[PDB]
């Protein structure tokens, strides 16, 4: 296949540390994800993440009002400005100090940010979207004002409604009142009276009353009114209230002021919300046990957003109908393993958490989450047939779901407790074999009896992978005795016979078509068996194509580090050439085959917040007392909920403290797609789904000297040939041009130009009727093409079955979409229409 | 000693199972002491081959 | 060594399999995802020998069968089958 | 400071020290010379490693075997195995990685047994 | 003007020009050096080491001329209008333009110097002073001196002023003579003569620490100092030479420096232009020298091409260091120590570019997905012998590549003092680089000191090998390069055949580096351990395939299967690697003499540039030619492609640059330089396109108007059942919207409270949802009814949100009973209209679903739609037989497909 995989986009990560925003709209949700913002658009069930890639976590995000630009902004204040319509990144920036405030005005041409002490509005840069005749400057920042007349942390700024004042919120329980240029009757004028600093400052609508809404639950209205004893007036404090959540202090507050509305997000994790100037309780709730960060209100105000740090924790609520928009769990722990569903439409990940969840390809959201399990989830597994799935965990526990019912019609467990940690499952659906650590042997169950089967043994170690054959007739183990054993077990004489290695085992996988097979061992190298003569083929030793390391509290060069110099997890391409491997390294290698070469490295994370994420620390960062980020930081924090240090000590594995502090980046699991053209790994930093660059890369297949787009229109509209035209377009393979070309032959043709098409372009030509099914409403269209070519290729692809198993699979999801979304609405409405029709 | 053995898995020599281990803290189980073994490339492990005059350097 | 097994019983209602999922706009199954019910027709109903009524009898296929209509050497040979059953047991 | 590397051949009982060092060429086996030491047949089993791996690999290293124990047939599948074993580490110690590996692939296309020693074990169909 | 490339930034290029820089103290700890690119300024801040802080925008139209630093703002001085250019005077503060200066109108004369003090600016432009009052930012008048000759009257050196002389600028003439002007009324109140006349013009003037004493710097050699109220001669010194004349000057204000022991002060340095070392007179006893720092920058020489000279030398104030610009496009600082006694300081800060024109760009390639990508470091080489790797995102990590220890060589040799030059002593020019980061090994690429170009493997193996190789001028070897390390690599490949390299390449697997002679020996080198592993050709017929005459651009598949070699004459071959032999030759002979080619990976592409100015791009893969492009008027200087594989760009001898378009054969982009391209690199992410210009030292950075906004140029030049365009989700949350309510309730319910305030206040636009469009839905249904096209009504019921579409579906009616009210018969008979077009089948679908399970009553208990209704079920079943008999047909006949054998 063609090696060009771009980043496509984060999944399987919804909120992280950082501030939600709401598309004016209305309809989209920004939220950040470690160091990328991902876009989930609600009207339309879709989502996709920004291009750029910061290099710490996401700090702050700001929207031009307008809707066009974004601007992220980190910790250690670099910035990114982009335009969201056309995806691209546009200004890099360095705020000098840690950004802690940010927001752009209502007139769009100011923004104001508030670092730590200081304040200071820039003019919003012009873009070559808004100019006609502008490009690019070297410098598009203008600083406009600076401010230092606060005296700790600025934590709130907002703008007015006439975009002329703004208000800044400190923690020295003062808020302040700025103007843009000098007014005529204004002086820039300090409001305090609190008790433990404020969070918030908000404009009325009619800008004459102000709120301030600070940290130990209570909230001021303040008024221009005269000093009483009465030119003379002041801005002083017409009414106070107090939220009376007990024992906790809010952490984040909004106000929608053309409602007149203010919501509270407190610390123990019960929101609630207010109609303001008589302050009514309108209502409250929990929405988690845990705290909550941020809270952002719709520009209509009808939606709530919500956003939990500490797990994923994202919900939208909206608040005139109590109920939830959406409400997304990202997971808390490292992902152990994942599988595709064999559709390909949906993923399903394994967490360490205890909980696995199906996500969807599409809309980014987690789909179902099942919980039965009581500790950390190992690897899952899918059957041929695509409806069941097998979990196992470590509670020692193999799992069997239904994904039609949602609900565990199996659970298998060994007679002497073991703690599973790695499974595999025939294809047909009906046998599971698991192994552990705790015990060599390895079992066996069978799926419609519910009894154990046997116990296979042989291995002088714990097994370690796990692999059935995919054409379901032999069982491959790997175990740290330095073996692996091919067993066959369906035949009436179940044998085992091994294979020799020079180390310890990691990973097994099989080859699509099931005559061989790869294992990845510890040393760090791929050795490629062939299954029938069971001999090695091929090898690669891929230690340096794969060392990146130098983790804090590591005090080896990242070139002699151990630990970090083997592959995890391998897995085959669905063509079958293309192994792809990762481990516990920033390095995701792609190898092929047949050549044994290097296709292509990728970076899983360029995030610095992670440990291993560059190979080279620096001496700025390394100070006299050990590395920078190594001193415990958590003294420094005013809450003991966050003061609090409930760690285990020598806990590698999950504890419920979890100081996590400098996570390590690990490609714990990786897998292709059933439909080709992408692929994905879960990493500590979340589910990275790669996939193709087709459109923005011009790649022709064969090409003449005398073919362009004009000539291939030309060959459609004057002479007529449509067999000759579409031959032409494909050879240009622009996408463009294809779809112009197949939209635009009639549909009584469709069986000359399938007869006389030529078999080396039939399987692309399939690939791409499919995908026009999926996408294009020309549903009749394309399912003609499919008829045709099939009544016409028919005997060609059944002979083939290995190099067009994919473009069938693609072309069958394709129908399946079809057939069960639309023509079982149709048989229910003819039945629907006879009976009301008979009476 | 236990002086020793703690520089040694600050340096990194030390994996259990399959990843290495570079706390100090880390405690193992009945089940692991029977796989608490060096990394792959040590100088260690060269340093016993060489004293056993086992080297495979292969 | 995690633990040893004790039996949870959890309660699953007919409520949809959309019901299950967790909260979203609009679901990711299709249309014909929605109208599983989450329980089988097994569950929803099953003939049985405590769900007869008084004079028939349910048969091992699930068919309700007369006393009455029944011929004596069916009487008989159910007879021996379920003395069968009970010598196995 | 000179190169030098030892590396271990192994058969039923038949152990094989090979140590390689940077030389004209030569290769001896218990100081007697390689085209000597074998019973008369064997001479090919020993010479397939040279052979396939051409002899201007071998033309600057020099091999000097021990063995001790087993057979004459399990010491010649163990000279064969040290040499071998002892071409493909002194490349991969003072020559090129990708040199190492066009060895290891050509040693392996031929047969495994010239590099990892897989030993009998006891496992009759249980 | 261009319709793709925007220029961005003259990148790499520090002080290139005659004009001196100027420096300004912040606080107590900083000082901002601002000096001159061409077209804008740059200002360096001194404590954060050499950084970049700003580069001025706009670009002023004509080159600068003239800069000062005041308080904040840096005013600049442009434009020599004496042949042709437009002139101004511009105030830039934080390297925006704030101000402009109203310039006299009969100006013609370029601007050499300004000076600013009091509440005055003043502009020493040629013959003429033009004064301006800087608080409101106003004309105020003109000095104009007057002499008896024409060339006496030629004001040579500058006007400085004296720190306690109220308003009195200082003039230094062509001739020797020194004019003091009263600038308040333009009035000169005083002259002052030079001793011994024979020396000529004054070159520089500068103020000494001492109050009022003024340093006189003579071309005819001597420097004096005097009291500027007594015209009396404190010192005299014939510091100057007769063809060497002394043209700065200044003096060290710290407090300490001389009398031989550090202890006491009054050190003066000094610098002459046709010089390149510096001056430092102790001026205790009688003014004796005390020092000469040999070859401050480069010595300027009238036969080199290699730039030299010194702009500037100014002490900082109240600080041992010295800053030193020089012309070969350098900045210097040099600081004395205290406890030994250094006469000559050290250097302690330095920023330099390249000192000739550049010869060779290539962006390095993408750090697989990381953080630097493809657009962060530019490689380029140049003809003052170099190698630098600039950085384009911050300037100031922009280093040069080492090759040893070239300075402490030449020190410990002669070439400092007076034999052959520093760039003679360096590497050859470069012509052709070529690099791959497969194994840039970074920081610790070979642990230790390694020797360098030499003509241990495990190592090596585990840290990794060189990285950049290059191919030089005229010398038989073609060397390597070390990037993680920025020094030079351990091996220098001969060819084979002893002629000079032509061309080299190197593998994407970072292993095999190829060298190409200009002879046609085609060798192949293992770079980790420096070894001569392959031949082409070994040794078709197998081993006659060699080349007859020079190999310009080899490259290799990244699979590491052919190599396809281009001759100079004739040929291009596909060559076999393992076994190196040859495998297809396409023979261009008798047409052409190809001088370049370049490569497109993940394209499979080559592009060869022929000699009849011609540009043909060839496949790999079927190995016949696939796009020629006849354009130029020149010879091809240097071509490109783009990542994309859309275009393809190519700069001639025409100082032209052409871009076309590769998928449909043309051109786009054809824009003209104002000088000629001698290089070009687009980079590995389509942003940034490098040019190396012709006589511009320091290369010039596009962006891509194109990724960032949809240009529409295209201009070649010279000179059935549909579905619908609905979210399916949409649709589909209108057919299940009772469950997904149901589970988007919580779980609990929220603590409503018992007080619970009745009239929630308003929300939305205007009480309903912000999402249903703004603009009676039965009032559009039946005047579409009365009407015939329901398609208003379609079109509004598909633009509803799914709620309100299940709510206005709900609130349908019979009415008052008749045929022309009923809301229910009106939308059967709509749906039955859209079934009859055939537009939204799987809608009709949705919308007959909802319609029947939740409106069955009326339906059956009414007939006059159960008529309607017989029509629809007509049509339905016709449809949905067709429909059907294809996706079953086609299920089915896929299922067998994908598994047959059962």
């Amino acid at each position: 296949m063609k090696t060009n995989f771009k980043f496509s986009n984060l999944l399987g990560t919804v909120y992280c540390r950082g501030n939600l925003l709401f598309s004016p709209d209305g309809t989209h949700l920004f939220s950040p994800v470690g160091n990328r913002v991902t876009v989930f658009n609600l009207v339309e069930n879709k989502s996709y993440t920004f291009p750029f890639a910061h290099r710490k976590n996401i700090s702050r995000i700001g929207l031009t009002p307008q809707g066009n630009l974004l601007l992220s902004i980190d910790e250690d204040g670099q910035a990114i400005l982009t335009n969201v319509p056309r995806r691209v990144v546009l200004y890099h920036f360095s705020f000098k100090s840690p950004v802690t405030a940010l927001a752009f005005s209502p007139s769009g041409r100011h923004f104001v940010v508030g670092l730590k002490r200081k304040i200071e509005v820039w003019h919003v840069p012009s873009t070559p979207d808004t100019n006609e005749d502008g490009d690019l400057e070297f410098a598009p920042f203008v600083r406009h004002h600076t401010h230092m007349q606060h005296f700790d942390d600025v934590r709130h700024l907002e703008w007015s409604s006439d975009s002329r004042f703004f208000l800044s919120a400190s923690k020295d329980l003062t808020a302040r009142i700025w103007s843009l240029d000098t007014e005529e009757g204004f002086v820039p004028t300090v409001l305090s009276g609190h008790r433990q600093g404020v969070v918030g400052a908000y404009f009325s609508k009619d800008q004459e009353t102000i709120y301030t809404v600070s940290k130990d639950g209570a909230v001021f209205e303040w008024k221009y009114v005269a000093k009483p004893g009465h030119e003379d007036m002041q801005w002083r404090i017409v009414n106070k209230h107090f939220f009376m959540q007990n024992a906790a202090t809010l952490r984040c507050a909004a106000y929608h002021a053309e409602s007149n509305l203010l919501v509270a997000g407190f610390s123990n994790g019960i929101f609630g919300l207010y109609e303001m100037p008589d302050f009514n309780l309108i209502h409250t709730l929990s929405i988690s046990q845990n705290e909550i960060d941020f809270v952002t209100i719709n520009k209509s105000g009808e939606w709530l957003a919500f956003g939990a740090s500490k797990l994923g924790q994202l919900l939208v609520w909206e608040w005139q109908s109590e109920s939830y928009i959406l409400k997304q769990q990202g997971h808390f722990d490292a992902m152990n393993s994942l599988v595709y569903s064999p559709d390909g439409q949906r993923i399903v990940t394994a967490a360490d958490d205890g909980k696995i969840k199906v996500w969807d390809v599409e809309s980014g959201f987690c789909i179902v989450t099942f919980t039965e399990h009581t500790s950390g989830v190992t690897a899952c597994e899918f059957a041929k047939k695509g409806s069941v799935l097998f979990t196992a965990s470590l509670d020692g526990s193999v799992r069997a779901w239904d994904l039609i019912r949602y609900r565990n019609f199996r659970t298998f467990t060994a007679p002497e407790r073991l703690s599973f940690t790695c499974m595999a499952v025939d294809p047909s659906g009906e046998v599971i074999a698991a192994g552990s650590i705790d015990s060599f042997d390895i079992h066996i169950w069978s799926v419609q009896t519910g009894q154990l089967l046997d116990r296979l043994s042989g291995h002088e170690g714990p097994v370690s992978s796990l692999a059935f054959a995919p054409d379901g007739s032999v069982l491959v183990s790997g175990s740290w005795d330095r073996t692996a054993r091919i067993w066959s077990i369906f035949s009436r004489t179940q044998t085992s016979e091994p294979l020799q290695l020079q180390s310890d085992v990691l990973d097994v996988a099989f080859r699509p078509d099931s005559k061989q097979i790869a294992i990845s061992t510890l040393d760090g190298q791929l050795t490629f068996w062939s299954v029938s003569e069971a001999q090695q083929v091929s090898g690669v030793d891929g230690r340096r194509d794969v060392s990146g390391g130098r983790r804090i509290t590591d005090r080896r060069t990242a070139a002699n580090v151990a630990g970090t110099k083997n592959f995890n997890t391998i897995r085959y391409s669905m063509d079958g050439t293309c192994l792809l491997a990762g481990g516990n390294s920033k390095y995701i290698c792609l190898y092929s085959t047949t050549t044994m070469v290097l296709l292509k490295k990728f970076t899983v994370s360029v995030n610095l917040s992670l440990s291993g994420t560059q190979e080279f620390l620096n001496s700025k960062l390394m100070t006299e007392a050990g590395p920078v980020g190594l001193l415990d930081d958590q003294g420094e924090a005013s809450d003991l909920e966050d003061r609090i240090d409930r760690s285990l000590p020598g806990s590698k594995r999950g504890d419920p403290g979890a100081r996590k502090k400098f996570p390590e980046v690990r490609v714990s699991g990786v897998a292709f797609s059933p439909t080709g053209n992408s692929f994905c790994a879960a990493s500590t930093e979340g589910l990275l789904v790669y996939s193709l660059d087709n459109t923005v890369q011009f790649d022709p297949f064969d090409l003449n000297m005398e073919i362009t787009p004009a000539s291939t229109l030309a060959v459609l509209e004057k002479e007529k040939d449509y067999l000759k035209a579409l031959v032409m377009a494909f050879r240009l393979n622009e996408a463009g041009l294809i779809t112009r070309v197949y939209q635009a032959i009639p549909y009584t043709d469709i069986g000359l130009v399938v007869e006389q098409f030529p078999t080396v372009y039939v399987p692309r030509l399939l690939r791409f009727v499919a995908a026009q099914t999926e996408q294009s409403p020309h549903m009749e269209f394309c399912l003609l093409w499919i008829r045709a070519l099939i009544d016409k290729h028919g005997p060609w692809l059944a002979a083939n079955r290995g190099k067009v198993d994919v473009e069938l699979r693609v072309v069958a999801r394709a129908v399946a979409k079809m057939r069960d979304e639309i023509r079982r609405l149709a048989d229910e409405n003819v039945y629907m229409v006879d009976y009301l029709l008979n009476q | 000693t236990v002086q020793a053995a703690t520089k040694l898995i600050e340096q990194g020599h030390v994996r259990v199972g399959v990843e290495e281990v570079r706390d100090p803290a880390f405690l193992v189980t009945r089940n692991m002491e029977d796989f608490v073994t060096w990394t792959v490339g040590s100088k260690i492990k060269q340093n016993i081959m060489k004293y056993r005059d086992k080297l495979d350097d292969f | 060594k995690p633990k040893p097994p004790a039996p949870t019983l959890t309660v699953v209602s007919d409520v949809a399999t959309v019901a299950m999922e967790d909260a979203q706009p609009a679901t990711a199954q299709g249309v014909a995802g929605g109208e599983t019910s989450m329980i089988a027709p097994q569950e929803v109903y099953a003939p049985s020998k405590d769900t007869a009524e008084k004079g028939e009898v349910v048969t091992k296929a699930g068919i309700p069968i007369a006393k009455q209509e029944m011929s004596r050497e069916e009487k008989l040979r159910r007879r021996r089958r379920e003395k069968e059953r009970i010598r196995k047991a | 400071s000179v190169q030098a590397v030892q590396v271990f051949g192994k058969k039923k009982n038949a152990t094989a020290v090979a140590r390689c060092v940077q030389g004209k060429g030569l290769i001896k086996v218990n100081g007697k010379p390689l085209k000597l030491f074998a019973p008369e047949i064997l001479r090919a089993k020993l010479y397939e490693p040279i052979l396939i791996l051409g002899t201007d690999k071998f033309a600057d290293v020099d091999i000097r075997i021990r063995v001790a124990g087993g057979g004459h047939t399990s010491q010649v599948y163990a000279v064969r195995q040290a040499i071998a074993k002892s071409i493909v580490a002194y490349y991969a110690k003072y020559v090129d990685e990708h040199s190492k590996n066009l060895l290891k692939q050509e040693l392996i296309q031929f047969d495994r047994s010239l590099l990892v020693a897989d030993p009998r074990r006891c496992e009759p169909k249980k | 003007g261009s319709a793709i490339f925007a220029p961005y930034r003259t990148i790499g290029l520090i002080s290139p020009t005659g004009v001196p820089f100027t420096s300004i103290p912040l606080g107590k700890t900083t000082f901002q050096i601002t000096t001159s690119v061409g077209r804008a300024l740059q200002t360096y801040d001194l404590k954060r080491g050499l950084n970049l802080v700003f580069v001025t925008r706009p670009q002023t139209p004509s080159d600068i001329t003239a800069t000062h630093a005041w308080k904040e703002r840096v005013y600049a001085a442009f434009g020599d209008p004496r042949n042709g250019e437009p002139q101004g005077l511009w105030v830039f503060q934080r390297g925006k333009k704030v101000a402009e200066l109203p310039l006299p109108s009969d100006l013609d004369q370029p601007i050499k110097q300004i000076l600013i003090f009091g509440g005055w600016i003043v502009a020493c432009a040629l013959t003429r002073i033009e004064v301006w009052k800087a608080a409101t930012l106003e004309h105020y008048t003109t000095i104009f001196p007057a002499a008896s000759k024409k060339g006496d009257n030629e004001l040579t050196g500058g006007a400085i002023n004296m720190p306690t002389f109220l308003n009195k600028i200082f003039v230094g003439r062509k001739d020797g003579w020194v004019e003091i002007w009263n600038v308040s009324t333009g009035k000169l109140i005083y002259t002052l003569l030079p001793p011994s006349p024979d020396c000529g013009a004054v070159t520089c003037l500068q103020p000494t620490p001492a109050l009022s004493l003024l340093a006189i710097a003579y071309s005819g050699g001597p420097l004096v100092i005097q009291n500027v109220l007594t015209d009396k001669t404190v010192l005299l010194l014939e510091a100057g030479t007769d063809d060497a004349p002394v043209t700065s000057i200044s003096f060290r204000t710290d407090g300490l420096g001389a009398g031989q022991d550090g202890r006491k002060d009054g050190v003066m340095a000094t610098a002459t232009s046709v010089s390149g070392d510096v001056t430092f007179w102790d001026l205790n006893k009688g003014g004796r020298i005390m020092g000469v720092l040999r070859s401050a920058h480069n010595p300027p020489s009238r036969h080199n091409i290699v730039r030299g000279g010194i702009s500037k030398i100014e002490f900082l104030a109240g600080q041992p260091v010295i800053v030193t610009s020089g012309l070969d496009n350098s900045l210097k600082t040099w600081i004395f120590d205290e406890s030994p006694f250094s006469p000559v300081p050290r250097i302690l800060h330095q920023r330099s570019g390249h000192a000739a024109p550049v010869r060779c760009l290539h962006f390095l390639p993408s750090d697989f997905d990381g953080a630097e990508g493809g657009n962060k470091w530019l490689l380029s080489g140049g003809k003052d012998r170099s190698l630098w790797g600039w950085s384009l995102r911050r300037d100031g990590q922009s280093a040069e590549l080492s090759q040893g220890a070239i300075r402490k060589k030449a020190r410990k040799m002669g070439l400092l003092a007076g034999t052959t030059t520093l760039e003679d002593l360096k590497a050859p020019e470069i012509t052709c680089i070529a690099s791959s980061l497969n194994r840039d090994g970074g920081m610790g690429a070979i642990p230790g000191k390694q020797m360098i170009w030499d003509k241990n493997a495990e190592l090596s193996g585990n840290t990794g090998w060189e990285s950049v190789v290059t191919a030089h001028k005229d010398d038989p070897y073609a060397r390597t390069w070390f990037w993680g390390r920025r020094r030079a690599g351990r091996w220098a490949f001969k060819t084979g055949d002893g002629e000079p390299v032509s061309t080299v390449a190197i593998s994407s697997c970072g292993t095999f580096a190829l060298v190409g002679s200009t002879g046609g020996s085609i060798d192949m080198f293992n770079l980790q351990s420096g070894r001569h592993r392959q031949r082409f050709p070994s040794r078709f017929a197998p081993g006659t395939g060699r080349h007859t005459n020079a190999v310009t651009g080899i490259v290799v598949d990244p699979l590491n299967r052919h190599v396809v070699s281009c001759s100079l004459d004739g040929k291009v071959k596909f060559w076999d690697f393992i076994t190196g032999n040859l495998v297809d030759e396409i023979d261009w002979a008798p047409m052409t003499k190809i001088i370049g080619c370049r490569y497109h990976p993940g394209n499979d592409l080559i592009a060869f540039a022929c000699d009849d100015r011609s540009i043909r791009v060839v496949d790999i893969e079927t190995k016949n030619t696939i796009r020629e492009f006849w354009g130029c008027r020149g010879d091809i200087n240097d071509f490109c492609f783009s990542p994309d594989g859309r275009w393809i760009v190519a700069a001639s001898q025409d100082s032209i640059i052409r871009v076309w378009d590769l998928p449909t054969a043309h051109l786009i982009d054809a824009f003209r330089l104002e000088q000629p391209c001698t290089a070009l690199a687009f980079s590995h992410t389509g942003e940034y396109l490098a040019g190396a210009m012709e006589g511009s030292l320091g290369v010039q950075i596009w962006t891509n108007r194109t990724l960032f906004r949809h240009v529409p140029t295209r201009q070649i030049s010279e000179s059935m059942m549909t579905l619908s365009l609905v979210p399916r989700s949409r649709w589909q949350t209108l057919l299940h919207i009772d469950i997904i309510k149901a589970r988007n309730k919580p779980k609990e319910p929220p603590k409503a409270p018992e007080k619970a305030p009745f009239f929630l206040p308003p929300v939305g636009q205007n009480g309903i949802s912000s999402l249903i469009p703004q603009e009676t839905f039965t009032s559009k249904l039946l005047v579409g009814g009365a009407k015939g096209d329901y398609t208003d009504f379609i079109e509004h019921l598909k633009a509803l949100p799914p709620a309100a579409a299940d709510l206005e579906l709900r609130s349908l009616s019979i009415g008052n009973g008749d045929e022309a009210t009923n809301e229910l018969l009106h939308f059967i008979r709509a749906l039955t209209s859209r079934l009859v077009a055939r537009r939204d089948y799987e809608l009709t679908q949705a919308w007959m679903t909802v319609f029947l399970r939740l409106h069955f009553d009326l339906i059956m208990e009414n007939e006059e739609l159960l008529q309607a209704l017989g029509e629809w079920r007509e049509h339905q079943a016709r449809e949905r037989d067709r429909l059907s008999e294809l996706v079953g047909y086609c299920g089915g006949v896929v299922s067998f497909l994908r598994s047959p054998r059962t």
